[PDB]
Parts: C-alpha cells; structure tokens; sequence
RNA sequence: CCUGUCAAACUCCAAACUUACAGACGCUGUUUGACGCGGGGAUUCCGGUGCGCGGGGU
RNA sequence: AGUGCAAGAGCAAAAGAUGACUUGACAGUGUUCUUCCCAACGAGGAACGCUGACGCGAAAGCGUGGUCUAGCGAACCAAUU
RNA sequence: UUAGGCGGCCACAGCGGUGGGGUUGCCUCCCGUACCCAUCCCGAACACGGAAGAUAAGCCCACCAGCGUUCCAGGGAGUACUGGAGUGCGCGAGCCUCUGGGAAAUCCGGUUCGCCGCCACC
C-alpha cells in the first residue's frame, strides 16, 4: 500500500477468519481437523484433512440438514449442536476416519459451549478426538433443560412459530434414538 | 600534499561519516554562484566544463578552480551580472595519510575529494549570447586548476 | 574471518526481502516427505527452529529417514558424505 | 556439422578449456575433428573459440581431407573408396562424407578415429592471435573460409 | 434506511485521574456499578517513577445506566461545537465521555472476522450535533 | 513543488558469474578394474611470478 | 516499539505487554551438525530424537532455559554424593 | 456460493472510490440475559437464548486505476557491468577489437480492483 517495503498480511489473516499461529499446531498432529463453526441462526461441522491445493473435507454437517430427519425445533442451540457433532462423526466412520482432533478456530474454549457440544456429539459417533471430560457440559444442558427453565419463566412465549407451549428438550431423546440405528439415509 | 597521491581511483568507497571520525570540513563555500533566484531555462546559453580522464579532484582543487573561474566573471560581468555559475559535484570520498614505519598502516584523516568518471559535466554555466566568450574563458583558467585535460561543451546555442 | 561463529557472514541468507516478512505459512511446515526423496535446503528466517548450518543453504539432497518429525537428509559436502537434521519448514520438493 | 582445428598449444591454456577440448577427442596441435551442431556440443566449441579455428566444411574439401587424413579406429591403413565400402555403411568416401554432415552418423560409428591429423598449413595461417574478422585465424570460419585452410593443411 | 442508520449511545466514560486514591467512593453513588482503576507507564519526575500502581478511577456504562446517567449529566455543561472529534464523540468536564456511534459497530468490536466501518457510514460531527440537539437541549 | 550530489560496513532493483542435484551429449571404466575401501612408505607446512579481483601504502 | 548487553538477524490474534498458574534451568541415553568448508583433532556448543518423572492448556501443543549467533577449560590433584 | 465453511498461492489479492442485492432460505447487523461462561468495570466483548425489524454496515455481486503491487510492448539499450582470448592503443590511471552473457533508472503505451482447491447449497 506505502510502497514495496509494506506487507500485506496473509489472505485469511487479513479478512480475519483463519489464524494460522493455532492453525500450525492442530496440523502437527497429523489426525483430520473436526471443523466446529458457530452461526447466530445455525451450527456447522467439518472433518478436513489436509491436501495439496486446498484442505479436503470428508464429511460436512450443518443444521439445516438436520431437519431432514425429523426436527421441526431451532437450529443454533445446545441440543441442536451435539446433535450436528452426532452426525459429522457418523458420516465420517463410513469415510474410514477412525480419529481426529477439534478445530475451534475464533472461538472461544469456554466450558460447556456449542464447540463442546459438536466435540461431545463426534466422540459419541464413535470417533477418537482428545478431549477432557469434565469442560463438557452435563447430559442437562446438552438435552435442553436450560431452555425449559427459561420457558417456565413464561408471561410472554419464547418461540415465536407455531412449534410448541412448554417445550419439548424430549426431541434430543427422540434424535439420538434414531441416529444410533445402522438404517438411516445419511 | 601533492594531488599526485590522491588524483587516481584505486581506494575503495569511503564515504559512510557514521564510521569515519575527525573528517576536514570542506574548502568550498558556495556551490550555487551568480544569480540563484533565475532559472537556468531563462539563459539561451549553456555552456560546461567536461572532464576528459577519470579522476578523484580534492576540495582544494575544487574551491581554487571554482575561485578563479568565477572571479573572472565577477570581473567581466560585474559583480551583479546576468549569469548562474554551478558546481553540481560535492565532495564525498575521504582520504588518508600514513603519518611508526609500515606497521599500523592505517592512515589518519586528512580531506576530503570528488569521484569524477570521464565525460561528466564539473561545472555549469547559464549566460546570455554576449558573455558567452567570458565564460569559455573562465572555463580555460578553470581546467588549469584541477587534474585533467578538458572540453569546453557548448549544449544549448547555434548563435555563430 | 573475524569470528568463527554459525552465522558468520549470513546477513544475506538469513534474511528476507521486506515482502515475504512475518510468519510463514504452514503448508510447507507441516510438509511430509519420503524415503529416497529429492529436497533442497534453504533456511527459512521466520521459522527458527529445526535448522541446519548455513553453510548448506543450496543443497540439495536425498531423504533416508526421518528422527521424529525432522527429517535426516544426506549430501556430499565437497566430497564428505553428511547426515543432516531439518524439518520440512527448511525443506523444497525439487523438480 | 563443424570442423573443430586447435591451433594453440596446450601450454598456459586453462585446465578447464584442455578437458573440453580432450573431450572432443584433441590432444595435439593441427589435429581435427568433425563435430555436431548441437546444444550441448555449440557450447563446447564456444568455450574453446580463442585455441581453435572452425566452420561447416564444405563436401568438395571434407572428402580431399578423409582421404588423405583419416585412418581406422586402430590401423595404419589408407582410407580409400574401397576401404570405405568395406568397413563403413556406405558405398564410397562421400556417402560417407554426406552423412557426416548431415549428421546421421560418425567417425567411431563407422570404425574410423575421430580425429583427423592435419599437417600444418602450407603457405602459413593467419594468425594464432587474432580473430577471423581482425585478419587472424582463431573462431568462426566462413564457409570458403575454413576449406581453404583444411586445404592448406592437406 | 433511517432506522440501521440511526445513532445511539454505547459507552459513557467516567474519569478521575489524581496520580497519588478516594474517588472511587463518589462513582459508585452517582453512576451504579463498580469503579476500576488505571494504571501507567513511562517515568516521569513529578514523583511518578513507579509502572504498576494505582494512579486513576473509571466506569463505563452501558444500555440504560448510560441514559439515566446522561439525564443528570447533560444539563450541566454548556456544549460547543469545537468540542468534537472528526468520528463524532465528545469530552466534557472530573472527566465524563460518550461514545455515540451507528446500529453496527459489533463488527469492529467483535473476534470472528472483524472489519473497520467505512467513512462512508461512520458517524459525522454534525449528525452527532443534530442527535443530542434533539434530546433535552441546545448546541453552539 | 523546483533543484544539486553520495554510500566497504545502504537497498525498491540487479547481472555476468559461482554453486547443489538430476537428465542428456561428450569422455572415461567393466583382461589397462574405473569409483570406492583397507593397509605400508614418504616428501612437504621459507615459496615465487604473470594475468583477473582485490584490502593496506605517496 | 519492545524483546537484558555488540553487531547482523527473527518476531504482531507473537517470540512483544498485562494476568494467573508454574519451575522443563528436571533425570537418564542417543542421532546429527559444529568446533575442524573441503579434510584428521579435544573441551565447549547447537538442531533433533528415545526411556522416566513433572508444568501448562479443553486440545492439538509447547517447555531439554532468556528468539539466534559471544559469557568458556584437558590431566593430576581437592572436596562432595 | 440470490449472500455459506475450510483453505492453497500469500498485494495480480493493497489503499481509495461508484453502483446494485435478500417473507418462513444462507450469512450477518439486529433483540434479550434463566441458565453454561464472562468482564481487574461494563451480556461491549466473551458465552448463552431468541427473531420485532433491517439491506445502512460487513459480506456476496457488477465496475473505476488516481496511489501500491505483477507481468507484457516499445524507448532508454545490446547502453552500464561482464565470463574468454589478444606481440590491439595509452607515459599512466585506463581503453579498445573478437567471442559468449546482459542490466537498473526512467518515459509512453497496456495488464492487474485476485487466481485455484475440497465441501455444503434453488
Ligand atoms: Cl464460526
Ligand atoms: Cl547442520
Ligand atoms: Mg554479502
Ligand atoms: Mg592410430
Ligand atoms: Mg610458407
Ligand atoms: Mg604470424
Ligand atoms: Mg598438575
Ligand atoms: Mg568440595
Ligand atoms: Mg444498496
Ligand atoms: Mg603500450
Ligand atoms: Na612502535
Ligand atoms: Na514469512
Ligand atoms: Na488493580
Ligand atoms: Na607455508
Ligand atoms: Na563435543
Ligand atoms: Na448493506
Ligand atoms: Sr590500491
Ligand atoms: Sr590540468
Ligand atoms: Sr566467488
Ligand atoms: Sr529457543
Ligand atoms: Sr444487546
Ligand atoms: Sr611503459
Ligand atoms: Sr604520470
Ligand atoms: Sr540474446
């Protein structure tokens, strides 16, 4: 910009979003990085490995696509997460991935969060990812009675579209039930 | 000192005062003579005194061939005339003096010289149609104050 | 010379040229490469772990194993065979 | 197709530059060989232009020369049409001397040493210290130029 | 347009800078949360050689115990107009400082792929001039 | 803005050239065995000069 | 800018600053390069491993000292385990 | 890719600026703190829960070259410098002929306002 004696930054460091300092560490490893990005709508989940031109995923999962099973309820919460993370992993184990590690990215390694839910739900695919289980979130807040606690404090709804009154964190059981079954079209 | 010594290019590029100490100022006191507030494109002549051989003129040289060149154009044309003289080389090479025997060899500093390559311009000057056979004249008392032999290049006046 | 010291007169070679500043990309850092392998050897002065001695920067040599995460790369310096320690980010793929 | 001829001595001359021009089998003063147009062989007659004197002989000369210069790859013998036939892959001395310029094959190939003794020039040459365009005898012949020389050294 | 493009206020600043204690006890009776302090750096003479030490006081407010707070503290100074920056905020005094800005200023302040705002929806002097004009006083 | 000059310990530039490896051409080796390896015996560690690049010194 | 000190070199969601935690400046044993271009030579040094015990972090991971190149010493003898 | 995620190359991508684009779609700004977590003070951020509104931001899409960067033409220039040879010139520093290489400055004219990879998606 100033002249030739000015550097621009990298690429994804300029425009923010990819930040290679941490990025370097979690490719030592060698294990396929477990992509765990957030949305204020929705929740994503990646399994990359590392290529030639470019990172290859092997197996993606958004939200969105989570209603194609049976899911009528909000897409970027805590029981919607784990349940992204549940099917990221599944996918995965028909891709021959037996471990991987957790990519963060920008976001924050706070205890019992989204992230930790996505991480939560892949291990409970039957993938290999390091982890500690104690920064997890307990079965509660990973079903959804954080949210029932909040809906009981009525006067106003909570939802707006004509889901349900009380609200039903009985949708995560009901998810799990059939995702655990070998039959489904994922 | 004999200019014998020091008018050949055979010692490196000396220059860098943030590493050479106690340098002589320079004997030169204006390097922009005559009238510095006209342009030089307001003069139908100029004329310069090209360098022949590719010499290292000292500061010495430069101020005694500066002197009496432009002394005679002060004495000519007045001490306000209708010229620009210009001295467009500064003295940047620094030079020594072994003064014990061989040993710490090392010379200290003595002064200062001008890297001139053959074909270049030394002096500069800016006149009107009239002054022009005073300044070829303060250029031929010029070139016998410096080292080599040199070309009196008219570059701007087909007005003969 | 003056001194005798690994990074005597290497301002040139352990140093890059105002543009390709900063910190390198991992890419090449996390490299992986195999037996028998040609490589070439230059320095990267952003990465300054996994090294070798500047006096190799242009080799290029033939990959017989690795110690770790490092690679073992084997030149003829001169005519005396060596086995050298450095890691990918130090490493170029030749051809 | 040039004719390579080392004019200068081997002594002062560079270790460098001998090894090249031993490489394109010279080792004597006045002795000749029959080089390629190539890549590879363009830069070895380059580095040996100041010790030699070359150009594209022309089919008239090339064949006075293989007759009365060349010999077997191990032999005292002449080489006559009659040897030619007999040895070589051709019919006669410029058969030989055709594809040898054409460059399809050479001296080795067909059992002949690929150098060419030549006696030193009668009349004298040039001059060793100077080029072909200052009057001299060192580098890049012309055609007529480089037969009158292998002429003259029959 | 003119409701995303509508300024409002973000954070008032509250400074007390003495260099040698007591002012945290009046900021948490006129404002209503707790007071921070400011350290410093560089040695100067003025007997302030020491980096790590307590040398002021400060609050920021945010949401509605920003407003509540301006409603006491803006009928108390006489605002001008060359007190003002070039990015729209203003200091008047003890030391108090709002920062006005724009329905989207998130992007600056967040992590996941910031930006700068552009000049071209940054908040002007004037417009900021004409958003407290037209609540509860005058200008000039 | 206009205008005048520099850098062995300066660099947005930048050769010629030098250099690692590989292919190819040449050359060399497979009874003259190269390349390499092991062993025995040395002499030698006052150098000089021409050309090219130098650093010091009138 | 700063990063203890010469100079050259590295460094910005860090190698810099602040905060908290921490003591890996840990034990043992090697490959390699360097010291000594090529090309033999000690001490010292550096990069890189492995076995053991720790520190930190959610985790990859990082820590065999202070970002790199100076701060070092054979035998005998003296003390110590 | 009618707005997504991860990247490689790491300014041909910078800087600056014009224009256009979103009913249950995406991404956002945006709304709100019971909880998980949070600010040495602030739900600002961080984390969490959620849609009244929104295309003005950002981002995605089309475009401008004024600055910076990349490459190409022609001009400077086969000039500066140079590898090899010379019983070629100069008192000398130095120059020159032949052979093989070959700049930088700057000027005018163009290019460049990113290319490509894996994945997800009316
Ligand atoms: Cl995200
Ligand atoms: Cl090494
Ligand atoms: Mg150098
Ligand atoms: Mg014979
Ligand atoms: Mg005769
Ligand atoms: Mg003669
Ligand atoms: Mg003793
Ligand atoms: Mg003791
Ligand atoms: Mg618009
Ligand atoms: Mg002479
Ligand atoms: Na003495
Ligand atoms: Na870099
Ligand atoms: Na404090
Ligand atoms: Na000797
Ligand atoms: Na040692
Ligand atoms: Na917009
Ligand atoms: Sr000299
Ligand atoms: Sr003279
Ligand atoms: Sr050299
Ligand atoms: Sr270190
Ligand atoms: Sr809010
Ligand atoms: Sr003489
Ligand atoms: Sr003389
Ligand atoms: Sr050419």
């Amino acid at each position: 910009a100033t002249g030739p004696r000015y550097k621009v930054p990298m690429r994804r460091r300029r425009e923010a979003r990819t930040d290679y300092h941490q990025r370097l560490r979690l490719l030592k490893s060698g294990k396929p990085r477990l992509v765990a990005r957030k949305s204020n709508k929705h929740v994503r989940a990646q399994l990359v490995t590392l290529g030639p031109n470019g990172d290859d995923t092997l197996a993606s999962a958004h939200s969105s696509d989570l209603a194609e099973y049976g899911w009528e309820a909000p897409t970027g919460n805590m029981p919607s997460a784990y349940l992204t993370g549940l099917l990221a992993g599944l996918r995965a184990q028909e891709a021959g991935v037996e471990e991987a590690v957790l990519d963060i990215g920008l976001n924050s390694p706070t205890p019992g969060s989204k992230v930790f839910a996505i991480q939560e739900g892949a291990i409970d695919a039957g993938l290999d990812i390091p982890h500690n289980d104690d920064v997890l979130a307990d079965w509660q807040r990973t079903r959804g009675a954080h949210i029932a606690e909040y809906d009981e404090q009525l006067e106003e709804p909570l939802y707006s579209g004509d889901f349900d009154a009380a609200d039903l964190p009985e949708h995560f059981d009901e998810l799990r039930e059939t995702l655990l079954d070998g039959d489904i079209e994922l | 000192k004999p200019a014998s010594m020091y008018r050949d290019i055979d010692k490196p590029a000396y220059t860098r005062r943030e590493y050479i100490t106690g340098i002589p100022g320079s004997k030169i006191a204006q390097h922009k003579m005559g009238r510095k507030q006209k342009d030089a494109d307001d003069y139908p002549v100029q004329i310069s005194l090209i360098v022949e051989e590719t010499v290292q003129l000292r500061h010495g040289s430069l101020e005694a061939s500066r002197l009496s060149a432009n002394r005679h154009l002060i004495k000519e044309l007045g001490e306000e005339g209708d010229y620009k003289m210009t001295l467009r080389k500064f003295p940047h090479q620094v030079l020594r003096e072994n003064k014990d025997g061989m040993r710490a060899a090392f010379g200290k500093i003595v002064g200062t010289a001008a890297r001139v390559q053959a074909g270049e311009q030394l002096f500069t000057a800016y006149c009107n149609v009239e002054d022009a056979e005073h300044v070829k004249e303060a250029f031929r008392r010029a070139y016998n104050k410096i080292t080599p032999s040199c070309r009196i290049k008219v570059e701007r006046g087909e007005e003969l | 010379p003056s001194s005798n010291g690994p990074l005597e007169g290497t301002r040139g070679k352990l140093k890059n040229k105002p543009r390709d500043r900063g910190t390198s990309p991992p890419q090449r850092a996390v490299e992986e490469f195999d037996d028998g392998e040609k490589v070439h050897l230059k320095i990267d002065p952003s990465v300054p772990n996994g090294r070798f001695h500047p006096r190799f920067d242009g080799q290029t040599g033939t990959v017989e194993g690795k110690q770790g995460d490092a690679y073992k790369v084997d030149i003829v310096d001169g005519g005396k065979e060596k086995t050298i320690i450095v890691t990918a980010a130090h490493l170029r793929r030749q051809e | 197709m040039h004719a390579l001829v080392q004019l200068r001595g081997e002594v002062n001359m560079h270790t460098d530059i001998q090894d090249t021009l031993e490489m394109l089998n010279i080792h004597h003063v006045n002795h000749c060989t029959l080089v390629p147009e190539t890549d590879a062989y363009r830069g070895m007659v380059a580095k040996v232009n100041d010790f030699v004197a070359f150009g594209e002989p022309s089919q008239e000369t090339l064949e006075t020369v293989l007759a009365t210069r060349a010999e077997p790859l191990e032999g005292d013998a002449d080489v006559d049409d009659e040897w030619v036939a007999e040895h070589t892959d051709y019919d006669d001395i410029s058969g030989l001397a055709f594809a040898l310029l054409s460059e399809e094959t050479t001296l080795r190939e067909q059992g002949l040493s690929p150098t060419l003794r030549l006696h030193p020039p009668r009349g004298g040459h040039d001059g060793v210290k100077h080029p072909v365009k200052e009057g001299g005898q060192l580098g890049k012949h012309d055609t007529e130029g480089i037969d009158d020389l292998l002429e003259a050294m029959r | 347009f003119h409701e995303m493009r509508e300024p409002r206020i973000e954070k008032v600043v509250v400074h007390m800078g003495i260099g040698h204690a007591n002012a945290e006890d009046i900021l948490g009776e006129i404002t209503g949360q707790m007071p921070v302090r400011t350290k410093a750096k560089r040695t100067v003479g003025e007997f302030d050689i020491r980096e790590g030490d307590p040398i002021g006081a400060k609050v920021t407010l945010r949401d509605e115990m920003a407003e509540e707070f301006l409603q006491t503290a803006l009928p108390l100074a006489e605002l001008a107009t060359s007190q003002f920056d070039d990015t729209g905020n203003f200091s008047f005094g003890l030391d108090v400082t709002v920062n006005l800005v724009r329905p989207g200023y998130r992007v600056a302040k967040r992590d996941k792929a910031s930006r700068s705002i552009p000049t071209k929806h940054r908040l002007n002097p004037a417009d900021a001039v004409a958003f407290i004009e037209s609540t509860y006083d005058v200008e000039v």
